[PDB]
C-alpha cells in the first residue's frame, strides 16, 4: 500500500533517475541484480521500501519506475549498464528521434507517436499497486522532451488518474551547462502547460547545484554526474519519509499541507546540508546546530533567489541520521534569535520538523563525505519568484523579435500559445507578489 | 542510427568532397578498402552518421557523386579512397555544364537529375533515421551551382521534413575560372535563401587571402585552398561524428543557430591556420574567417565553437566567457546565451589543439554585397546575357534573384540595428 | 437536512473531479487537432511552392524549344 510511481523523462530526468535509483538501492541494501538478503518476505510485502519497490517471486526488487526518452542513447546505457537487471525491459522506453530542443516536437509531432504506449506501461505499474498514492515526475525545463513530452504526459495523467497526486522534480536551466538557446521558450511553455496538473514541484537550479559543487567540493568543472549525485541526495532526503519509517518520521504529504497555501503556489525552495568532501569532513562532526545553521545560508539552496528579500509562507525541516528533537529545538531556538526569518501575516511561524533515523549513504567513487546526519529544509517563500522573473526576462528579449519562433510554428504551434503562456507566467509573478502583501 | 546523406556535385564539389572523405576516414580509422584499423571505440560509436556497414564488415561512405562530365570523377576513382566509394553512386553525364547555371538547373542538369534521385532514394531507404542531407558544391560553376540547387529543390519535395545543409563555395576574382560567376552565384544564392536549412559560406576570396597573406603562398593552389576547406569541414562536423555531452545533429544545430529562416548563412573559422587563450583569440579574428567578412563590421546573432585536443575545460569556459565579456557590443543582446561551446578529446591529424568556429553574423552581408556589386555591373548593361536566355530563361528571373539577395542584405542589416529596448 | 448536505458535498467533489478531467480531455483534443491542421498546412504550402518551381522549369524548356 501507499505506492509511488516515478517517471523519468528526457536525458536529465533519466540521468537523475540513474542517480536516485542507485542511491535508493544502496540505502536499502538492494544489489544490482535486485536481490535484497534482508527481505524475508519473498515475492512481495508491505515494508516501507515497498512504496518504491515491487518484489517478484525470484526475490528481485523492482523500481516502480518508467524511463522515457524520444531517442535511445541515454536509456541504452541503462539497458546496458550496471543496474540493467533491476528493470523489466518494458519500463525502459525509447523512440528513434528526439525533440531537437523543441517543445512542439516533444508535445505534438514526435511525442504523440509514443504517448499511448507510455501510458500503457504506466498502467501496468499502477495495476501492481494496492493503494497507489501518486506520481513523481523528473524532467528538465529546457529540453524538447523534458518540456513538451512531460507536459503532454501530465495532461494525459490528469485525464487517466484524476486528482491523484503528481509531484515534479524540474531541472531549471543554467548557462554553464546549457544546450539550447531556446530553453527559456521551452521553460515558459512547459510551466504554463503543466501548472494546473501539478500538485507540488521542486525546482533544481543547475547553476545553484553547479555553484555548490564548485564551492563546497572544490570541483573545478562539474559534470552532470557531479550535479546528479548531489541532486539525488536532495531527492532522497525528500522521499525518505515514503521509503522508510520510524517514530519521529513525518510523511511528505503532511509537509505538503503546509507547503501549498494556494494551488498555484506550489513551488517549494529546497536547501541541503552538509555538502562536504571527505577531506574536509575527516575529524569534524558537523552537529545538528551547524547543518541547521547552514540551511539558512542562501549558498546552499537548490534555487538562486534571495529569501531575505521575500517572505516566508512555510518552513519545514527534514532531518536524517543521528538526530534527536532536543538538539533540533536548541538549534532552531538559536536560529530564531540570530536570524529574523519573516513570515506573511496570514501564516504561523513555527517550523515543522521530521526526523528519519536512517543515516545517509553515498555512492562509491563520489566526492561527498559520508556523514552521520543531514537535513533538507523545504520552505515556501515568495523569493522563488526571482527564478520566474529571470526566465521571463529571457523569453521577452527573444520573443519581442520573434526569434526562433518559426521552429515552433513549423510544428503547428501558434504565436497565441506563446503570448498565452507568457501571460500565465506574468500572472504567477503577480500572485507571488500578492501573497506577500500584508492583510487589511 | 542518425544517418546523413552526402552529395558532391561538379568540379569543386567533388574535389572538396573527396578531401572531406579522406580526412574523416583517417580520423575514424578507415582505410581505402573500407576496413576498420583503428585504436579507439570512440572512432566507431557514431560512425554510421557517415558510413554504412557492409559485407566483409566494411564501412562505406553514404556518399553520392554527381557531375555533368566524367572528368573530375575518374580522378576521384584514381585518387586514394577512390576505391571506398560505392561504384553505383557515381552519376555522371557527358555533355557538361559549360559553366552555365541555366544548364545545371534547367537543361542538361534536368536530364541527369532523376538518376541521382534514384540513388538518393536507395540511400535514404536504407536509413534507420534520416537526419537529412549535406551537399558540397560551388556556386561559380554550372553543375555545382545549377544542378546542385535543382537537386536541393527536388530532394526537398521528397523529404520536406529533413534538414538540408550545404557547403557552398563562393567565387573570388582572385582564383577565378570565368567572368559569368556573379550571375551563377546570385542565381544559386536566390535558391539557397529559400531551400536550405543551413549553409556554410566557404569563400575562395577568404581562402586565397589566408594562403597568400598569412600562409605566405604567393601562388596558392586549389590543393592549398582545399586543405583549408577540409580542416574546416572536419571541424564543423566534429560534433556530428563523435559522442559528446552535446549530442549534435543537423536539426538541433539549425534550431540553435537559425533565429529567422532566411538568415542561415554561416561564417566558418579555424585556428591554428598553442594555448587556449591564443586559440580563442585567433578563432574570432577576422583573419581566421573562411568567409571574407570582418565580424567587427557586424554583430553575431549566434555562434557555435568547438575545441579539439586535450585542454582544460575550466580554461576554455573562462576564455569563451572572456571573449563575450570583452566584445559584448558585437553580440546581440536580445538573444541571451547565444554562444555555445563543445570540447572534443580527439584532435585532427597533425595538430595538438584546434578550434573551429561557426558564426551567424550580420557581417556576412559584406560577402553578399561583393557578389551583388559585380553581378549588377554586368546585368544593367545586359552583358553576357544571351548565354542565359539561350536556354529559355527570362530577364525577370535575374531581377528576382538580385532583389532577393538585396532583401537578404536588408534583413541582416535590420537585425544588426535592432536593440533590446 | 444534514444528511442531504453531506450528499451534496460529496457529489460536488465528484462533479468537480469529473469536470476537471473532461475539460482537460477536450483541451487536449482541440490543441492536437489544431496542431495537425497547422502543421499540414505548412507542409502543403512548401510542396506547393516546390511544385510551382517544377511547372516554371517546364516553361523554360518548352520556351527554349520555341526558338527554332
Ligand atoms: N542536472 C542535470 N541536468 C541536465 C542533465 N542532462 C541535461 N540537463 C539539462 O537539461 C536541459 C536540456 O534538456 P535535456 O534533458 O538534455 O533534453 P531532452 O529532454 O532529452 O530533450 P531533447 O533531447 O531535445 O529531445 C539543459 O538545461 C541541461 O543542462 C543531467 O544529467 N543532469
Ligand atoms: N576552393 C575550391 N574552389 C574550386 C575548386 N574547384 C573549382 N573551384 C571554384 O569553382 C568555381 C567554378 O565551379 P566548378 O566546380 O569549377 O564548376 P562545376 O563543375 O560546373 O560545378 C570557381 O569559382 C572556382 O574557383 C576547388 O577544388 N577548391
Ligand atoms: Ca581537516
Ligand atoms: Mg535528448
Ligand atoms: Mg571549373
Amino acid at each position: 500500500m501507499r505506492e509511488c510511481i516515478s517517471i523519468h523523462v528526457g536525458q536529465a530526468g533519466v540521468q537523475i533517475g540513474n542517480a536516485c535509483w542507485e542511491l535508493y538501492c544502496l540505502e536499502h541494501g538492494i544489489q544490482p541484480d535486485g536481490q535484497m538478503p534482508s527481505d524475508k518476505t519473498i515475492g512481495g510485502g508491505d515494508d516501507s521500501f515497498n512504496t518504491f519497490f515491487s518484489e517478484t517471486g525470484a526475490g528481485k526488487h523492482v523500481p516502480r519506475a518508467v524511463f522515457v526518452d524520444l531517442e535511445p542513447t541515454v536509456i541504452d546505457e541503462v539497458r546496458t549498464g550496471t543496474y540493467r537487471q533491476l528493470f523489466h525491459p518494458e519500463q525502459l522506453i525509447t523512440g528513434k528521434e528526439d525533440a531537437a530542443n523543441n517543445y512542439a516536437r516533444g508535445h505534438y509531432t514526435i511525442g504523440k507517436e509514443i504517448i499511448d504506449l507510455v501510458l500503457d506501461r504506466i498502467r501496468k505499474l499502477a495495476d501492481q499497486c494496492t493503494g497507489l498514492q501518486g506520481f513523481l515526475v523528473f524532467h528538465s525545463f529546457g529540453g524538447g522532451t523534458g518540456s513538451g513530452f512531460t507536459s503532454l504526459l501530465m495532461e494525459r495523467l490528469s485525464v487517466d488518474y484524476g486528482k491523484k497526486s503528481k509531484l515534479e522534480f524540474s531541472i531549471y536551466p543554467a548557462p554553464q551547462v546549457s544546450t539550447a538557446v531556446v530553453e527559456p521558450y521551452n521553460s515558459i511553455l512547459t510551466t504554463h502547460t503543466t501548472l494546473e496538473h501539478s500538485d507540488c514541484a521542486f525546482m533544481v537550479d543547475n547553476e545553484a547545484i553547479y555553484d555548490i559543487c564548485r564551492r563546497n567540493l572544490d570541483i573545478e568543472r562539474p559534470t552532470y554526474t557531479n550535479l546528479n549525485r548531489l541532486i539525488s541526495q536532495i531527492v532522497s532526503s525528500i522521499t525518505a519519509s515514503l521509503r522508510f519509517d520510524g517514530a519521529l518520521n513525518v510523511d511528505l504529504t503532511e509537509f505538503q499541507t503546509n507547503l501549498v497555501p494556494y494551488p498555484r503556489i506550489h513551488f517549494p525552495l529546497a536547501t541541503y546540508a552538509p555538502v562536504i568532501s571527505a577531506e574536509k569532513a575527516y575529524h569534524e562532526q558537523l552537529s545538528v546546530a551547524e547543518i541547521t545553521n547552514a540551511c539558512f545560508e542562501p549558498a546552499n539552496q537548490m534555487v538562486k533567489c534571495d529569501p531575505r528579500h521575500g517572505k516566508y509562507m512555510a518552513c519545514c525541516l527534514l532531518y536524517r541520521g543521528d538526530v534527536v528533537p532536543k538538539d533540533v529545538n536548541a538549534a532552531i531556538a538559536t536560529i530564531k534569535t540570530k536570524r529574523s526569518i519573516q513570515f506573511v501575516d496570514w501564516c504561523p511561524t513555527g517550523f515543522k520538523v521530521g526526523i528519519n533515523y536512517q543515516p545517509p549513504t553515498v555512492v562509491p567513487g563520489g566526492d561527498l563525505a559520508k556523514v552521520q546526519r543531514a537535513v533538507c529544509m523545504l520552505s515556501n517563500t515568495t523569493a522563488i519568484a526571482e527564478a520566474w522573473a529571470r526566465l521571463d526576462h529571457k523569453f521577452d528579449l527573444m520573443y519581442a523579435k520573434r526569434a526562433f519562433v518559426h521552429w515552433y510554428v513549423g510544428e503547428g504551434m501558434e504565436e497565441g500559445e506563446f503570448s498565452e503562456a507568457r501571460e500565465d507566467m506574468a500572472a504567477l509573478e503577480k500572485d507571488y507578489e500578492e501573497v506577500g502583501v500584508d492583510s487589511v | 542510427m542518425r544517418e546523413i546523406v552526402h552529395i558532391q556535385a561538379g568540379q569543386c564539389g567533388n574535389q572538396i568532397g573527396a578531401k572531406f572523405w579522406e580526412v574523416i576516414s583517417d580520423e575514424h580509422g578507415i582505410d581505402p578498402t573500407g576496413s576498420y584499423h583503428g585504436d579507439s571505440d570512440l572512432q566507431l560509436e557514431r560512425i554510421n552518421v557517415y558510413y554504412n556497414e557492409a559485407t566483409g564488415n566494411k564501412y562505406v561512405p553514404r556518399a553520392i557523386l554527381v557531375d555533368l562530365e566524367p572528368g573530375t570523377m575518374d580522378s576521384v576513382r584514381s585518387g586514394p579512397f577512390g576505391q571506398i566509394f560505392r561504384p553505383d553512386n557515381f552519376v555522371f553525364g557527358q555533355s557538361g555544364a559549360g559553366n552555365n547555371w541555366a544548364k545545371g538547373h534547367y537543361t542538361e542538369g534536368a536530364e541527369l537529375v532523376d538518376s541521382v534521385l534514384d540513388v538518393v532514394r536507395k540511400e535514404s531507404e536504407s536509413c534507420d533515421c534520416l537526419q537529412g542531407f549535406q551537399l558540397t558544391h560551388s556556386l561559380g560553376g554550372g553543375t555545382g551551382s545549377g544542378m546542385g540547387t535543382l537537386l536541393i529543390s527536388k530532394i526537398r519535395e521528397e523529404y520536406p521534413d529533413r534538414i538540408m545543409n550545404t557547403f557552398s563555395v563562393m567565387p573570388s576574382p582572385k582564383v577565378s575560372d570565368t567572368v559569368v560567376e556573379p550571375y551563377n552565384a546570385t542565381l544559386s544564392v536566390h535558391q539557397l535563401v529559400e531551400n536550405t536549412d543551413e549553409t556554410y559560406c566557404i569563400d575562395n576570396e577568404a581562402l586565397y587571402d589566408i594562403c597568400f597573406r598569412t600562409l605566405k603562398l604567393t601562388t596558392p593552389t586549389y590543393g592549398d585552398l582545399n586543405h583549408l576547406v577540409s580542416a574546416t569541414m572536419s571541424g564543423v562536423t566534429t560534433c556530428l561524428r563523435f559522442p559528446g555531452q552535446l549530442n549534435a545533429d543537423l536539426r538541433k544545430l539549425a534550431v540553435n543557430m537559425v533565429p529567422f529562416p532566411r538568415l542561415h548563412f554561416f561564417m566558418p573559422g579555424f585556428a591554428p591556420l598553442l594555448t587556449v587563450p591564443e586559440l580563442t583569440q585567433q578563432m574570432f579574428d577576422s583573419k581566421n574567417m573562411m568567409a571574407a567578412c570582418d565580424p567587427r563590421h557586424g554583430r553575431y546573432l549566434t555562434v557555435a565553437a568547438i575545441f579539439r585536443g586535450r585542454m582544460s575545460m575550466k580554461e576554455v569556459d573562462e576564455q569563451m566567457l572572456n571573449v563575450q565579456n570583452k566584445n559584448s557590443s558585437y553580440f546581440v543582446e536580445w538573444i541571451p546565451n547565444n554562444v555555445k561551446t563543445a570540447v572534443c578529446d580527439i584532435p585532427p591529424r597533425g595538430l595538438k589543439m584546434s578550434a573551429t568556429f561557426i558564426g551567424n553574423s550580420t557581417a556576412i552581408q559584406e560577402l553578399f554585397k561583393r557578389i551583388s556589386e559585380q553581378f549588377t555591373a554586368m546585368f544593367r548593361r545586359k552583358a553576357f546575357l544571351h548565354w542565359y536566355t539561350g536556354e529559355g530563361m527570362d530577364e525577370m528571373e535575374f531581377t528576382e534573384a538580385e532583389s532577393n539577395m538585396n532583401d537578404l542584405v536588408s534583413e541582416y542589416q535590420q537585425y544588426q540595428d535592432a536593440t533590446a529596448d | 437536512e444534514k444528511r442531504e448536505h453531506e450528499r451534496e458535498v460529496i457529489q460536488k467533489a465528484i462533479e468537480e473531479n469529473n469536470n476537471f478531467i473532461k475539460m482537460a480531455k477536450e483541451k487536449l483534443a482541440q490543441k492536437m487537432e489544431s496542431n495537425k491542421e497547422n502543421r499540414e498546412a505548412h507542409l502543403a504550402a512548401m510542396l506547393e511552392r516546390l511544385q510551382e518551381k517544377d511547372k516554371h522549369a517546364e516553361e523554360v524548356r518548352k520556351n527554349k524549344e520555341l526558338k527554332e
